C-alpha cells in the first residue's frame, strides 16, 4: 500500500448533523482507504461497545473486503433488542440482525442537541406490520395495514389504521426515554481483493 | 358489531390441563396485535401475555416458560393452554386486541373463571363518596414518570367486561359521553367526571403501556355516602 489514500469519511457517521429515523434507515458505505479503528476503544463517550464477532484489540489486522455504516435513532431502553437473534417491536417490523451480522453495533447518548421544548414530531417508527422481516431489508410503503376485513380505500376509521406513529421526546429523567443514536458497522467476508487493509510499514 | 365469545368456565384437577379459547367476530386476527390479561379478584389488574402480528410471543414477568399461547388462522382463535397449574393463580383471563398508541383495549372479551386445587404505578384518591350534580377528580401517580401520552383509563362494571374511557390522556374513544376529561403531566394525572349520571357509579383503573410489563391501578370504586 501507498503511503495514505485518503482519510476515510468514517468520522461524518458518528459526528454528523442530520440522522434518519427508524422508519427510514439510512447506510453508507466506505470506500477504498486505510482503517482508522484505534480512535475508537480509546474514546471515553463510548458506553455499548458490545458486539459479537471478531476480537475487539485486532481491529487493524483485518482485511474485510467492504464495509457498510448503518445509522437510526432508535431510543432508549429499546437498543438492547439489537443483538445476534432478538424479535420484538425494533426488530420485528424494523432494523433486524441475522446470524451472520459480523462487525459491531455502537450507542451514543442523548442531550439537547437532539430534543426540543415543544416536542419532536417528525420522527416515525414502524408499529403495525404482516410478516417478520429478512435481515438488512426495508419496507417503505404507509398507506394502510388493513387490521380489519373492511375495505381501506384511504378513508381513516375503524379497522382502517395508519401503521405509522410519531415519537413523543420531552425532557425527562432519561433512563429510557431519550433520543439515542446507533449505529452499526457492518463487515463482508470475501467477494473481490482487500482493500481497506491498515498496515504502514 | 365486534364480538369477542370465550368458553373456559371449567373446574381443574390440580396439576391440570386447560384450553381457552378467543374467537373474532370480523377482523383477522392475523393483521393485529392481541393480549391475554389477569383479573385478580380482590385486587387490582395484571397483564398475562402479548402477541404480535407475526407470531412472536412475549410473556409476563411472574410466569417463565410454561405459558402457551397459540394462534390458530385456520378457525381464527387465539388459544391458550393452561398446564399444571399451582395455588393462588385463580381470577379472570380477558382477552383483547391492542392498539397501545391509538387506543388502548378498545373492546374486550366476556370473560371466565379458573378454579385452583380444592414501574411502580400507584393511585391515590380512594373511594371519595360523592353525589349526583358536581364533579370529582382522580389522581394516579407514577414513580417512572412517563414522558407523555403512555397512560390510558379504564372503567369496571359488575359482571360485565372493562370498557376504554380515554386513549393517551389526550382523547377519549369513540361513543365516550363529553362529561370525561383528563389533564395533568410529568409524575400524576388527573382525571374528572362532570354531571354525575346513575349509569356512572363504577370502579376506574389507570393503566400505563410503551414499556416494561403493562401494570394497571389498584382500584377507584366509586359510592353514595
Ligand atoms: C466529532 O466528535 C468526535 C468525538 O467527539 C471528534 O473526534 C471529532 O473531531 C468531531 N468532529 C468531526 C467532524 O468528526
Amino acid at each position: 500500500f501507498p503511503n495514505i489514500t485518503n482519510l476515510c469519511p468514517f468520522g461524518e457517521v458518528f459526528n454528523a448533523t442530520r440522522f434518519a429515523s427508524v422508519y427510514a434507515w439510512n447506510r453508507k458505505r466506505i470506500s477504498n482507504c486505510v482503517a482508522d479503528y484505534s480512535v475508537l476503544y480509546n474514546s471515553a463517550s463510548f458506553s455499548t461497545f458490545k458486539c459479537y464477532g471478531v476480537s475487539p484489540t485486532k481491529l487493524n489486522d483485518l482485511c474485510f473486503t467492504n464495509v457498510y455504516a448503518d445509522s437510526f435513532v432508535i431510543r432508549g431502553d429499546e437498543v438492547r433488542q439489537i443483538a445476534p437473534g432478538q424479535t420484538g417491536k425494533i426488530a420485528d417490523y424494523n432494523y433486524k440482525l441475522p446470524d451472520d451480522f459480523t462487525g459491531c453495533v455502537i450507542a451514543w447518548n442523548s442531550n439537547n442537541l437532539d430534543s426540543k421544548v415543544g416536542g419532536n414530531y417528525n420522527y416515525l417508527y414502524r408499529l403495525f406490520r404482516k410478516s417478520n422481516l429478512k435481515p438488512f431489508e426495508r419496507d417503505i410503503s404507509t398507506e394502510i395495514y388493513q387490521a380489519g376485513s373492511t375495505p381501506c380505500n384511504g378513508v381513516e376509521g375503524f379497522n382502517c389504521y395508519f401503521p405509522l406513529q410519531s415519537y413523543g421526546f420531552q425532557p425527562t429523567n432519561g433512563v429510557g426515554y431519550q433520543p439515542y443514536r446507533v449505529v452499526v458497522l457492518s463487515f463482508e467476508l470475501l467477494h473481490a481483493p482487500a482493500t481497506v487493509c491498515g498496515p504502514k510499514k | 358489531e365486534v364480538q369477542l365469545l370465550q368458553s373456559a368456565g371449567g373446574l381443574v384437577q390440580p396439576g391440570g390441563s386447560l384450553r381457552l379459547s378467543c374467537a373474532a367476530s370480523g377482523f383477522t386476527v392475523s393483521a393485529n396485535y392481541m393480549s391475554w390479561v389477569r383479573q385478580a379478584p380482590g385486587k387490582g389488574l395484571e397483564w398475562v401475555s402479548v402477541i404480535y402480528p407475526g407470531g412472536s410471543t412475549f410473556y409476563a414477568d411472574s410466569v417463565k416458560g410454561r405459558f402457551t399461547i397459540s394462534r390458530d388462522n385456520s378457525k381464527n382463535t387465539l388459544y391458550l393452554q393452561m398446564n399444571s397449574l399451582r395455588v393462588e393463580d385463580t381470577a379472570v383471563y380477558y382477552c383483547a386486541r391492542d392498539l397501545s398508541v391509538a387506543g388502548a383495549f378498545d373492546i374486550w372479551g366476556q370473560g371466565t373463571l379458573v378454579t385452583v386445587s380444592s414501574i411502580v404505578l400507584t393511585q391515590s384518591p380512594g373511594t371519595l363518596s360523592l353525589s349526583p350534580g358536581e364533579r370529582a377528580t382522580l389522581s394516579c401517580r407514577a414513580s417512572q414518570s412517563v414522558s407523555s401520552s403512555y397512560l390510558a383509563w379504564y372503567q369496571q362494571k359488575p359482571g360485565q367486561a372493562p370498557r376504554l374511557l380515554i386513549y393517551g390522556a389526550s382523547s377519549r374513544a369513540t361513543g365516550i359521553p363529553d362529561r370525561f376529561s383528563g389533564s395533568g403531566s410529568g409524575t400524576d394525572f388527573t382525571l374528572t367526571i362532570s354531571r354525575l349520571e346513575p349509569e356512572d357509579f363504577a370502579v376506574y383503573y389507570c393503566q400505563q403501556y410503551g414499556s416494561s410489563p403493562y401494570t394497571f391501578g389498584q382500584g377507584t370504586k366509586l359510592e353514595i355516602k
